[PDB]
């Protein structure tokens, strides 16, 4: 149940170069779905694990 | 000419009925939550979540 738009909206807004008001949800699902094929860092694996 | 036995006769019918009209108002119907929805296929119908 959990939409994934916030994280994205956090990291965008982290980056501090792009303003999401211009960001449409679309290309943050994007953004959601490459960052989806990456592997976890290995600190944040191992607490997760 | 008046008969009287060709004029006499027993009329039956129901003692007493309750006649219904709305059938569906008998119907209590709910639905899920909608980001639980699902299609024909038993997947979601909107799953970029």
């Amino acid at each position: 149940q959990k939409k994934m738009k916030s994280i994205v909206e956090d990291f965008l807004k982290r980056l501090q170069i792009f303003d999401i008001s211009r960001v449409p949800d679309d290309q943050m699902y994007r953004l959601r779905d490459r960052l989806r094929l990456l592997p976890v860092e290995i600190r944040r694996l191992d607490i997760f694990n | 000419q008046f008969d009287f036995r060709a004029s006499m006769h027993m009329l039956t019918s129901n003692l007493t009925f309750t006649v219904y009209s709305d059938l569906l108002a008998f119907v209590s119907a709910d639905t899920v939550e909608p980001i639980n929805a699902v299609a024909f296929d038993n997947m979601r119908i909107m799953n970029e979540l």
